[PDB]
């Protein structure tokens, strides 16, 4: 059986334009564990993105946190791009500072 | 309150790309404290929490040795599992294990755990009695027979009632400033107009630990379970967690809605309004 | 800290 990842994109602290923060992409509920996650700034891949060690939930589905330091602004668009065997095409989730 | 220690093992085969990768992570409650990765340049059990760093070289050497042995055993298991299910050597498969102990406020063993999943499906589990097994299918029955003959359950019982709880108690003391500290949620309600006719009320819980929490919306004092959007609790990246719950409300009726928050870091449950 | 019981499935 295969399970498609749930995806949440958000910041560590409440977003403040001009103030350093952390951008998080939390992927979970997926199986198998092989997964590709990119953080994007204005459509381009951010280098130096770190992630947590592979773990899983009570239902055996995996979860990972991808994160990078960032300074949010009015114009700059951030997003998380996820690819998984369950996906016919990479899924892109935009960062909404209200969610 | 109560506490748990858990190890989570994941092995994934990858035909044509070397031997199956073995990853191990250890948790106390919602805090990771160790990790091992067979793909690492120099595979070693490594610290992931400040309070585990004080353990001596013997600790790190012994646990590394155990992880290396487990890497090999999981590869044997994966070969066996492939056969149990008449599967070809060409496919990739996953073997997962979680085991550990739960203790009460007095450090007394509440419950032990030892279970396995194959390709995401429950395979075999040690029962709560720590003496018998539950096998999911005829394949797992083969494993069960082997382990009964080898009296694996008795060996696990000894570990779970002794070693496991002893280490958990030690960890809880060494990391008491964090492991035994509940951080309450910082809570607020936000308002997001959708149209002239309705708007979203979103109840926020931020910066809390441990992860366990309950957020509920009430309308006129009635739980809105079926009408509430609840996101999965998510890690902030600083040890703490975040969560929100949202309801769509008719414009002008906001004051009929209340958000209710329960967390062990709170003396009394909170009630919030827009 | 890990269990030292070695038994393949």
């Amino acid at each position: 059986i295969q399970r498609t990842p749930k995806i949440q994109v958000y910041s560590r602290h409440p977003a403040e334009n001009g103030k350093s923060n952390f951008l998080n992409c939390y992927v979970s509920g997926f199986h198998p564990s092989d997964i590709e996650v990119d953080l994007l700034k204005n459509g381009e891949r951010i280098e130096k993105v770190e992630h947590s060690d592979l773990s899983f939930s009570k239902d055996w589905s995996f979860y990972l946190l991808y994160y990078t330091e960032f300074t949010p602004t009015e114009k700059d668009e951030y997003a998380c791009r996820v690819n998984h065997v369950t996906l016919s095409q990479p899924k892109i989730v935009k960062w909404d500072r209200d969610m | 309150g109560s506490h748990s220690m858990r190890y989570f093992y994941t092995s994934v085969s990858r035909p044509g790309r070397g031997e199956p990768r073995f990853i191990s992570v250890g948790y106390v409650d919602d805090t990771q404290f160790v990790r091992f990765d067979s793909d690492a340049a120099s595979p070693r059990e490594e610290p992931r929490a400040p309070w585990i760093e004080q353990e001596g070289p013997e600790y790190w050497d012994r646990n590394t040795q155990i992880c290396k042995t487990n890497t090999q055993t999981d590869r044997e298991s994966l070969r066996n599992l492939r056969g149990y299910y008449n599967q070809s050597e060409a496919g990739s498969h996953t073997l997962q294990r979680m085991y550990g102990c739960d203790v009460g406020p007095d450090g007394r063993l509440l419950r032990g755990h030892n279970q396995f999943a194959y390709d995401g499906k429950d395979y075999i589990a040690l029962n709560e009695d720590l003496s018998s097994w539950t096998a999911a299918d005829t394949a797992a029955q083969i494993t069960q027979r082997k382990w009964e003959a080898a009296r694996v359950a008795e060996q696990l019982r000894t570990y779970l009632e002794g070693t496991c709880v002893e280490w958990l108690r030690r960890y809880l003391e060494n990391g008491k400033e964090t492991l035994q500290r509940a951080d309450p949620p910082k809570t607020h309600v936000t308002h997001h107009p959708i149209s002239d006719h309705e708007a979203t009320l979103r109840c926020w819980a931020l910066g809390f630990y441990p992860a366990e929490i309950t957020l509920t919306w009430q309308r006129d004092g009635e739980d809105q379970t079926q009408d509430t959007e609840l996101v999965e609790t998510r890690p902030a990246g600083d040890r703490t967690f975040q969560k929100w719950a949202a309801v769509v409300v008719p414009s002008g009726e906001e004051q009929r809605y209340t958000c209710h928050v329960q967390h062990e870091g709170l003396p009394k449950p909170l009630t919030l309004r827009w | 800290s890990h269990v030292a019981v070695e038994n393949a499935l």
